[PDB]
């Protein structure tokens, strides 16, 4: 999955 | 789904269901806090916020059934998926009685505080009157079911719950079934074993999330899943399911060494009996909602749904390298190669489904991880163990949920929930969320969890065995 810090919500 | 017969309930001697008509949603201290555009769902036609016709609407999601005898893809996919099943060794026994009512290994006691249904919503009798936590008194129990039997008509309420501003304008309120406290009973004994082996065993197996933790669940799904993702979402899944879903559903349950007897519950389900306030009318086909065992049914026959979707567009498929996982009708799905849902749309398109992109996309376009949601949760990767995966519940969401209350005395279990689900969105937005928490006074009355607690003894959890 993405990493929080690469990809935000 | 579809409604086949309506009449006066005073025509057949049923009392009026007298279900309440105000939201208990009122809005709570944080409301002017946050932000937010969800309000309490429709739950009378007199409400001035209506842009549709109320009653229409809600009973709209009754689009009708397909007529047809179960084919050669759902054959097939009901094989497949029963072949999973039976990896599992669920137990066709009855359950216990007292197991069923007051609690055991996968199956939580029976919820004390909802709906005892016909006849007692009628007779002011409430699942405590009969039913005791402290006792486990069955006595009464028994009396009741012995006085009034099974197959009674389900009470139908209006779910009392917040909606987007576009859901309360068109009256698109949910309606739920309170089975009858005696039907509830009886299908918990006559499918608790399964409830528990599905509760026991979320995964690729059940292929089923229901009973998911989603702080442990969310680690094991990319692992579970390895292929190209399939995901899309359905509009009015339950109410959209034909007769021909339910006779899938029975045939897999008899592989599963059910009697056929035992699987007359799920006509119970299907060609249903219910009072609507006023009203008492017949239902042909549609999972009616809020019924003993409707997520774990409506996931069972979602699993058989997909299955026969794949086999009916790719003549080619290998089931065997397909792996989903539902819960209900929300799905999260892979294969080795890349699958066109917009094809399977159409399949289901005449099986009487209708299935749109993923999170009211406009085109079936890819999932990826960093798109994909279940449960409404986005998957994040945990940037010092990449092993973990949060589950991450958009704060959008937790805003939501926060600036309404049913009841103000539980902001503190309220909250907390809250802050739960908030961390996995990261250190800043969560001290973000607890200092505009803090800037009310009764935000600084609570016990709120440290972020470094939250991480910790979220760390540590993957480290406690747990039963399956
Ligand atoms: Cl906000
Ligand atoms: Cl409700
Ligand atoms: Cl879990
Ligand atoms: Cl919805
Ligand atoms: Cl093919
Ligand atoms: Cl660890
Ligand atoms: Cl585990």
């Amino acid at each position: 999955p993405n990493q929080k810090p690469r990809v935000p919500t | 789904g579809e409604i086949e017969f309506i009449e006066s309930s005073k025509d057949a001697g049923f009392p009026v269901i007298n279900t309440p008509s105000k939201t208990k949603l009122e809005p709570s201290v944080f409301h002017q806090v946050f932000e937010g555009n969800k309000e309490p769902a429709v739950l009378r036609s007199g409400d001035p916020r209506l842009k549709a016709n109320f009653e229409e609407a809600i009973f709209s999601k009754y689009i009708g059934n397909v007529n047809t005898h179960v084919d050669e893809y759902m054959l097939e996919a009901v094989d497949h998926y029963a072949g999973q099943l039976a990896t599992l060794d669920i137990s066709t026994e009855p359950m216990k009685l007292e197991d069923a009512v007051y609690g055991t290994e996968g199956l939580e006691a029976l919820d004390l505080t909802t709906s005892a249904g016909y006849p007692y919503v009628a007779l002011g009798i409430k699942k405590r009157d009969i039913l005791s936590k402290k006792t486990k008194d069955l006595t009464k129990l028994k009396e009741c079911m012995d006085k009034y039997g099974l197959n009674l008509p389900m009470v139908t309420y209006v779910k009392d719950e917040l909606r987007s501003i576009e859901k309360v304008a068109k009256g698109k309120s949910r309606l739920i079934e309170a089975s009858s406290l005696n039907d509830s009973v009886a299908m918990r004994q006559t499918f608790g074993n399964l409830y528990k082996t599905f509760h026991l065993n979320p995964g690729v197996v059940t292929g089923s999330a229901v009973g998911c933790d989603p702080d442990l669940f969310w680690s094991k799904i990319p692992v579970m899943l390895d292929g190209h993702l399939i995901a899309f979402d359905y509009s009015g899944y339950d109410a959209s399911l034909s007769p021909v879903w339910f006779a899938c559903l029975k045939m897999l349950l008899e592989k599963l060494g059910y009697t056929h007897k035992e699987t007359n519950y799920i006509d119970y389900l299907c060609n249903s009996h219910h009072l609507y306030r006023d009203k008492h009318y017949f239902v042909r086909g549609g999972m009616p909602s809020g019924c003993s065992g409707t997520s774990i049914f409506n996931s069972m026959i979602n699993n058989i749904i997909i299955r026969t979707l794949m086999l009916k567009v790719y003549k080619g498929i290998d089931l065997d390298q397909f792996r989903m996982i539902a819960y209900g009708d929300d799905v999260i799905a892979s294969y080795p190669w890349p699958i066109d849902a917009s094809l399977l749309a159409e399949a289901g398109k005449g099986y009487g489904l209708i299935m749109t992109p993923a999170d009211k996309g406009e085109c079936f376009n890819e999932v990826t991880w960093t798109n994909a949601t279940f449960l409404k949760r986005y998957f994040r990767a945990d940037e010092q163990y990449p092993f973990l995966v949060h589950p991450v519940m958009p704060m959008k969401d937790i805003h939501e949920s926060i600036r309404w209350t049913k009841d103000p005395k539980n902001t503190q279990d309220h909250v907390r929930s809250l802050c739960l689900l908030a961390w996995h969105n990261g250190e800043h937005e969560y001290e973000e969320f607890i200092r505009k928490i803090r800037s009310v006074p009764v935000g600084r009355c609570l016990t709120l969890p440290a972020f470094s607690t939250l991480r910790r003894k979220w760390l540590d959890s993957f480290h406690h065995h747990h039963h399956h």
